[PDB]
C-alpha cells in the first residue's frame, strides 16, 4: 500500500525530498495520519514526523528546524523534505500509516520498503 | 507612558469572589486591564449593528456609560503600557484600533466566519498577540496568532501540531518568555486544546491537553477516555470559552482553569488548579479550588485577565452568567467560599 | 522527551525457548506502549499496541503486558521466524521516541 | 501643546465602515491630538460628545446658539463656529472670541464640517446670497479665535455652498463643495495658504457627484459648464490621501441620481479634478440603497505618527456611520 | 504624592450643616484623602461609591467591591478598600485585590462603616467578630499598600466592641469610639497605639451615655468600669477630634431620644481623657429634631490645603447630612 521513492544520494547541504506513493488507501482520509520513521545505518528507529488531511502535524523536536512534510492529496502520495542534510542523516527512510481508530490505539500498522539515502559529497 | 511586561503575580493561593455585575443588552464579556485601569468589555446585541463597547470596570453598562469603540459581531481588547488595542469583526473582516485610530486589518483566510479570543489578549513590550481563529465550528477551523504593534500586523504565526480546531482560546504569560492558551473546541473534543506561543521565536504549537480532567462542555465523565493524550474522546459536539489565569511565582507556574458544573447544559461554575507541571504531557486532575457559580445559576463563557497593583499582577477570572459578570481573583489564602 | 531503554540489548535464546523482553520508561507513559518486529532487510512490523491486545496476523506466540514505566514483550515459545530485532516505542506524549531494541537470535 | 500641521496619511488603501451611532440633524466629526467629537445641531444648538458616545443630554455639551455650524482643532484648543439674516460667532475654547456679518443680508451659512487648521490659522468656509440663485463664498482665515483675514475666491464663484475641505499637501486646502440651483458638478476650491488665495472650477470628472444629477458624462461641454439637474443637491463627502508621492482623493455619492437614498464611495489617485475628466473608481457602497444615505463629511483620525482619512454619513433626526481607511482590500 | 500624616485642625469652636445629600442605599459613611472626598455607602450587596456633593444613582456610582459590612481610607497615595461577605474580609487597593482575613471567632465578621484611619503608609482598621447578643472581640489590622501585615490585639475591656468610629487623637494615637451591644448603654473607648501598635480598651466614663437605647444618668452608681442599663442593640454613634495645638477636642454624636432612633444631638468636652472623666460633655446643639430619624453617625475629615476640618454626618431613613466645624458661634 505504501512505496518510498527519491534519490538514493544527496551532499551535505542539500535538500532531501523522498515520495511515498500511496495505494489501497487515501492520503484525503481524515482518519489517518501519515509520516516518516528515519533508520541510520547500524541503528535502531528514529521517528521524523507526521500529518494529517485535517492540518494536524507532527515533528521530532530535535529536527524541526529541518523538516517538512507535505500530504499531496491530489496525487495520492506525501512527501519529506529535509534541508541541510550533512551526514548523520544518512539512513533509510521508511513511510508509515497510523489510523486514528477507536481512539487513536494505533501506531504504524502499514509500512512502506524504505529507501536508503546516503549523504556524500 | 512604557510598556508592559508580564510580572510576578501578587502573592495568593486561592480565589473569591471579587466584584459582581448584574444589572445595555449585552452577551459575552470579557475584562482586560491597562497599567492603572480595568475596561469591562462586551458585545453590544450575526447582526451588523453589534458593537464592542466598553465601560470602566465597576461601572453598570448602560447607554450613558458605555462607548462604542467599534462595530463587530465578535472581539477582544488589549493594553501595551503606552495605548489601548481595540479588535474586532464584522466573508468578514477583523479591524484593529489602536487609541482612537483604525490602523491595520485583516480580511478571513478562511472566507468563512471569522472570530478572535473573547478576551483580553497578551503584550510584551509594544508587541500584542492575538489570536484569530476561521473556517466555521462544525469542522476544521484553523487558528493563528497576529503580532499587532501600535494597531499594525507585523506578523501572522501559523501553529503547528493538532491545529485542526482551535477556537475561543483564553491566553495569558506563562512567563517572559511564553504566551499560554486553553482553547474551545467544537465538533472533535471534551479536552481544551492547549497552545504554548514561544514569544521570542514567533512559535506556535498546539497539543492537546492531557488531564484526565475535561474542561469544555458538554464532557463524558473525567478520565473517560481511555486513549494517549492527543486522543479525541466523545461529545465533541458543543463547547464553551473556559477561564484560564496563569500565576507566576518566582519558581513555579501555577495554573488555574474554569468548568461548568453541568456536563451537559451551561449551568454553575467550578474552579480548579494545578500547579507546575507540563500539560501537553501530565494526565493527573486538576484540583478542584471550589463553586464560583452554584448549580441553579447560568454560568456560561469565563475568562482571565490580570490586574496590575503597583508591584505585581493579580490572576483573575469573570463568569458570563445570562448577562452578568462575575469576578474571582486571587487575593489571600484559604477556600473559595 | 521521554527516554525509552530496553534490555536485554542482545539476546541469545534457543529454539522453542521462551523470550521475555523488557522496555523501560524514564517517566509514566501509562499504558501506550507500541512493539514491532523488525527483520532485517524489512519495515518493522507492529506486533503490540496498548501494552497489549496484539496485532492481528501476529502469530499468538507474542504477548505483551505493563503499566507506568516498565513494560514486557514475551514470546511463549521462540520459533526460527521470531528472528528478529524488536523495538518499543512511547505511544502517548508526542515526540515518539524508540529504544535502541533488542536483537533476538535463535539457537 | 504644538500647533498641527497636515501629516502624511496612515498607510492603507481602502475605506471600511468603522463606527455607527445610532439610537440631531447635520453630524460631523472633527478631531484633534487624542480625542474626537462628534458635532451636531440640536433641533437651534451646536452641541457635541465624545466621538463613540451616543448624544444624549446628559453627554451632550452645548457650544453655542446656531442653526449652522463648524469645528476645528488647532493643535493648541477648539475653535467652534456658529449661525444664528444672522451673525457668524467663533468661540475659542472657552470664550466667545470673534464675530463676521452677513455680507449678502441673506441666510448665512458653513461648511457643516471641520475647517482646517495649520499652524495657528484654522480655514473656514462661509457663505451667504441665498441657495436659489448667485452665493458668492468666502474663506476666512482665523487665529486663536480671531477673524485675521478674508479670502475672496476666482474663478467660477457663482455659486458655492457647504464645502467639505481637507489638506493636500501642507500647502494648501481643497474643498469639495455643493452647487445648488446651477448644476450636479461639485465646485472644487483650492485654497494656496501661503498666498491665502483662492480659485473655484468644476471638478471636470464625468462621475456626478452632487444629488439630483444626470447620467455619468451625460452632458457634452467643457470641464468648465454647467448641465441638467441644477435644483437641489447634498454636501459631498471628501478626504485626501496624501502619500509621500501621490495625492489620492476619495469622494462619496448617493446612489440614487433622484433622491438621497444609498451612498458610494469613489475614488482617483492623482491628477488636477479641474481639467480631468476620467471616471473616478468605485471602491464600494457604504450605505444600501434601502437606507438613507444623506449628507456625508470627511474629518481625519490623528495617529501618533499619521493621519487617517474618514469619511461619515448622516442617515435620517439622524445616525451616524463612519468609514474610514483602514487596511486594503475590498469596502 | 506622599503620606496622609494628620495635622492640626482648622480653626473654629463650632458645626453647622455643611451638606445635605437626599433623593436602596443602606449604612452611608464618607472618607476624604487629598482633594477628593467620597461617599460610601452599601447597596441592598456591594460597597458601592459616589463623589461627595453627588447624589448616589447609577451613573454617578461604582461598585467597589462585594460587600453587607465596609470601610474606606486614603494613605496619601491610594484609596484602600475594606468589605466582607463564615464571611471573609477582602482587602483591595486601588484596583487590585490585595489581600483578605479570614474568620476568627467564626462568627458574623463586620468592620467600621466610618472611615479607616492611616498614617504614614500604615493604614488601621478596626474588625469585629461575634454573635450581636454576647462575646465579640474585636482587632486592628494594620494593613500597607493593601496587604495585612500586623493583627492588634486590644487589653482591657474587650468582651464586647462593635462598629467603631475611629479618628486621630495625635501622630502618636488613633482613638475610637465603639459600639456595644448586650453589655451597656455607656461607649466603649478605644486607644490605639501607633508607636507601640498596642490597644486598650476602657469604658467610656463620661456620663452621657452615648447609645441608644439607653438610661437616664442614673445608671453609673458604678465605678466608670460599670456595665449597667440597656445596651441592647445600640446605635453606631462617633465622634470626631479636633486636634489643636495645646489641647484635643472630642466632638460626639449622640441620639436626641433615649430609646428609639429620633433626633441627633451635638456634644463636646475638651482635654481629659475620657476613660477617667465623668464630667458629662456640654450640649453644643441639635443636629436632627426629633420628628426625624437619625441613625449612624460617621466622624471624618475634610483636608485643606494646610489643615484639617472635623466634620460628623448622619444618616436618615436613605440620606445623610454632613455637619462640620466651620468658623463659631452655636449650632443652627
Ligand atoms: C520581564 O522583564 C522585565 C525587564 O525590565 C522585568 O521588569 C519583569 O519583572 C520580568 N517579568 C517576569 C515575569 O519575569
Ligand atoms: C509637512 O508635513 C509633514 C507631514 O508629516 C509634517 O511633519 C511637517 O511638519 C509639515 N511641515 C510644515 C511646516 O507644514
Ligand atoms: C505629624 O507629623 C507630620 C510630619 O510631616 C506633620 O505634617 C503633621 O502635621 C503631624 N501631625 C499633626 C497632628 O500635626
Amino acid at each position: 500500500q505504501l512505496q518510498e521513492a527519491g534519490p538514493g544520494l544527496v551532499k551535505p547541504s542539500e535538500t532531501l525530498s523522498l515520495t511515498c506513493t500511496v495505494s489501497g488507501g487515501s492520503v484525503s482520509d481524515t482518519s489517518y495520519f501519515w509520516g516518516w520513521i528515519r533508520q541510520p545505518p547500524g541503528k535502531g528507529l528514529e521517528w521524523i514526523g507526521s500529518v494529517s488531511y485535517t492540518g494536524d502535524n507532527y515533528y521530532n523536536p530535535s529536527l524541526r528546524s529541518r523538516v517538512a512534510i507535505s500530504l499531496d492529496a491530489p496525487k495520492n502520495r506525501f512527501s519529506l523534505k529535509l534541508r541541510s542534510v550533512t551526514a548523520a542523516d544518512t539512513a533509510v527512510y521508511y513511510c508509515a500509516r497510523r489510523p486514528t481508530h477507536f481512539d487513536f490505539w494505533k501506531t504504524f500498522d502499514y509500512w512502506g520498503q524504505g529507501s536508503l539515502v546516503t549523504v556524500s559529497s | 507612558p512604557e510598556w508592559t511586561y508580564p510580572r510576578l503575580s501578587c502573592p495568593g493561593s486561592t480565589f473569591q469572589k471579587a466584584l459582581l455585575i448584574s444589572p445595555l443588552i449585552i452577551r459575552e464579556p470579557f475584562v482586560a486591564c491597562g497599567p492603572n485601569e480595568c475596561k469591562h468589555f462586551a458585545l453590544t446585541h450575526r447582526n451588523k449593528l453589534r458593537h464592542l463597547i466598553s465601560v470602566k470596570l465597576g461601572k453598570i453598562p448602560t447607554v450613558e456609560n458605555s462607548i462604542f469603540h467599534m462595530a463587530a459581531w465578535s472581539g477582544s481588547a488589549c493594553h501595551d503600557g503606552k495605548e489601548w488595542t481595540y479588535i474586532g469583526v464584522d466573508n468578514a473582516l477583523l479591524k484593529v484600533k489602536y487609541g482612537e485610530a483604525y490602523t491595520d486589518t485583516y480580511h478571513s483566510y478562511a472566507n468563512n466566519i471569522l472570530r478572535t479570543q473573547e478576551s483580553a489578549c497578551n503584550c510584551i513590550g509594544g508587541n500584542c498577540y492575538l489570536m484569530i481563529t476561521d473556517g466555521s465550528a462544525s469542522g476544521v477551523s484553523e487558528c493563528r496568532f497576529l503580532k499587532i504593534r501600535e494597531g499594525r500586523i507585523i506578523k501572522e504565526i501559523f501553529p503547528t501540531g493538532r491545529v485542526k480546531h482551535t477556537e475561543e482560546c483564553t491566553c495569558g504569560f506563562a512567563s517572559n518568555k511564553t504566551i499560554e492558551c486553553a482553547c474551545r473546541d467544537n465538533r472533535y473534543t471534551a479536552k481544551r486544546p492547549f497552545v504554548k506561543l514561544n514569544v521570542e521565536t514567533d512559535t506556535a504549537e498546539i497539543r492537546l491537553m492531557c488531564t484526565d480532567t475535561y474542561l469544555d462542555t458538554p464532557r463524558p465523565n473525567d478520565g473517560s477516555i481511555t486513549g494517549p493524550c492527543e486522543s479525541d474522546g466523545d461529545k465533541g459536539s458543543g463547547g464553551i470559552k473556559g477561564g484560564f489565569v496563569h500565576q507566576r511565582m518566582k519558581s513555579k507556574i501555577g495554573r488555574w482553569y474554569s468548568r461548568t458544573m453541568s456536563k451537559t447544559e451551561r449551568m454553575g461554575m467550578g474552579l480548579y488548579v494545578k500547579y507546575g507541571g507540563d500539560p501537553w504531557a501530565d494526565s493527573d486532575a486538576l484540583a478542584f479550588s471550589g463553586v464560583m457559580v452554584p448549580m441553579k445559576e447560568p454560568g456560561w463563557y469565563s475568562f482571565g485577565f490580570e490586574i496590575k497593583d503597583k508591584k505585581c499582577d493579580v490572576p483573575c477570572i469573570g463568569i458570563e452568567m445570562v448577562a452578568a459578570t462575575a469576578i474571582y481573583c486571587l487575593m489571600g489564602s484559604g477556600q473559595l467560599l | 522527551d521521554i527516554q525509552m531503554t530496553q534490555s536485554p540489548s542482545t539476546l541469545s535464546a534457543s529454539v522453542g525457548d521462551r523470550v521475555t523482553i523488557t522496555c523501560r520508561a524514564s517517566q509514566s507513559i501509562s499504558t501506550w506502549l507500541a512493539w514491532y518486529q523488525q527483520k532485517p532487510g524489512e519495515a518493522p512490523k507492529l506486533l503490540i499496541y496498548k501494552a497489549s491486545n496484539l496485532e492481528s496476523g501476529v502469530p499468538s506466540r507474542f504477548s505483551g503486558s505493563g503499566s507506568g514505566t516498565e513494560f514486557t514483550l514475551t514470546i511463549s515459545s521462540l520459533q526460527p521466524d521470531d528472528f528478529a530485532t524488536y523495538y518499543c516505542q512511547q505511544y502517548n506524549i508526542y515526540s515518539w521516541t524508540f529504544g535502541q531494541g533488542t536483537k533476538v537470535e535463535i539457537k
